């Protein structure tokens, strides 16, 4: 299950 | 830049008249375009299916190209790898 | 014994040749299950283990829509890093992140994981702690700055403590017959001679998994790491692993050398030598 919601870098 | 490492083997130990598969590993490279064929008497072989890319500990990227055939003892096999570390395609032959 | 989960993203940018493109392939240790490819015609996180089909449409729509939008998050952070480094408009880079989870036999959280790199370099890396940076630069010092003001790490630990583990104890249930079946090398020792001097002894381990494993020679017991040419560990394309370890011998001296080899799935290590 992948994390969602990233911050871009 | 990091050039690829070329590995040329079968999956199963090879017996003329019995089908396999034909496996082309190229590792360690950076950046991810890489161009690999699979030869068959120095012709391409044509629909090779290959692994989705991944990368290693140390950032460098490997992909499987593999494709079903049986062999022969007349019959030569390689595979053929570019990339931008490398002047001209680089030619592994299959060490039967 | 221990599990990981872990998923691998790469996003490149080729001016000229449209957007960056983004890639996301998932494992649990060894065993790739899921992938997602912004370049296919319809993208979609697709299954690559029978395990994970078993998932619903709920599932498989909700990592979908995570990636569609990584798509574009990366996107803007490839704009990002080109001016953190005041590169031009005109060169293709790659950003790279590896995340995911180690749990041991009882499931617990071992540790957490979250790294990236850029352009094949280290540029920033959540500490063990889940609570902190290492910034590679002082380009990647932007990024932490900008995550430190955003508590960018305690949504990772969130993820890491919680979701991370659970859906990796889920995998391992559900996957049980593989993922938790170690199979031993299948191993052979060959002599290939070179001249009347010296002979080629290569010990072979195929057909195993997981990949991690242990080739040794020694010759009169003694290890001979620095004589020995082991080639890096190749997949076989049916989920197992390939190996060898080669050592150049002096003609008449072969009985001298033994293979050693460890793997999880053999019920003890193995010491072999060559048998004409
Ligand atoms: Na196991």
């Amino acid at each position: 299950e992948l994390r969602a919601r990233q911050e871009c870098y | 830049q990091r050039t690829p490492k070329i590995q040329v083997y079968s999956r199963h130990p090879a017996e003329n008249g019995k089908s396999n598969f034909l496996n082309c590993y190229v590792s360690g490279f950076h950046p991810s375009d890489i161009e690999v064929d699979l030869l068959k008497n120095g012709e391409r072989i044509e629909k090779v299916e290959h692994s989705d890319l991944s990368f290693s500990k140390d950032w460098s990227f490997y992909l499987l190209y593999y494709t079903e055939f049986t062999p022969t003892e007349k019959d030569e096999y390689a595979c053929r790898v570019n990339h931008v570390t490398l002047s001209q395609p680089k030619i592994v032959k299959w060490d039967r | 014994g221990s599990h990981s989960m872990r998923y691998f993203y790469t996003a490149m940018s080729r001016p000229g040749r449209g957007e960056p493109r983004f890639i996301a392939v998932g494992y649990v240790d060894d065993t790739q299950f899921v992938r997602f490819d912004s370049d296919a015609a319809s993208p979609r996180m697709a299954p690559r283990a029978p395990w994970i089909e078993q998932e619903g449409p709920e599932y498989w729509d909700r990592n979908t829509q995570i990636s569609k939008t990584n798509t574009q998050t990366y996107r803007e952070s490839l704009r990002n890093l080109r001016g953190y480094y005041n590169q031009s408009e005109a060169g293709s880079h790659i950003i790279q992140r590896m995340y995911g989870c180690d749990v041991g036999p009882d499931g617990r959280l071992l540790r957490g994981y979250d790294q990236s790199a850029y352009d094949g370099k280290d540029y920033i890396a959540l500490n063990e702690d889940l609570s902190s940076w290492t910034a590679a630069d002082t380009a990647a010092q932007i990024t932490q700055r900008k995550w430190e003001a955003a508590r960018e790490a305690e949504q990772l630990r969130a993820y890491l403590e919680g979701l991370c583990v659970e859906w990796l104890r889920r995998y391992l249930e559900n996957g049980k017959e593989t993922l938790q079946r170690a199979d031993p090398p299948k191993t052979h020792v060959t002599h290939h001679p070179i001249s009347d001097h010296e002979a080629t002894l290569r010990c072979w381990a195929l057909g195993f998994y997981p990949a991690e494993i242990t080739l040794t020679w020694q010759r009169d017991g003694e290890d001979q790491t620095q004589d020995t040419e082991l080639v890096e560990t190749r997949p076989a394309g049916d989920r197992t692993f390939q190996k060898w370890a080669a050592v150049v011998v002096p003609s008449g001296e072969e009985q001298r050398y033994t293979c050693h080899v460890q793997h999880e799935g053999l019920p003890k290590p193995l010491t072999l030598r060559w048998e004409p």
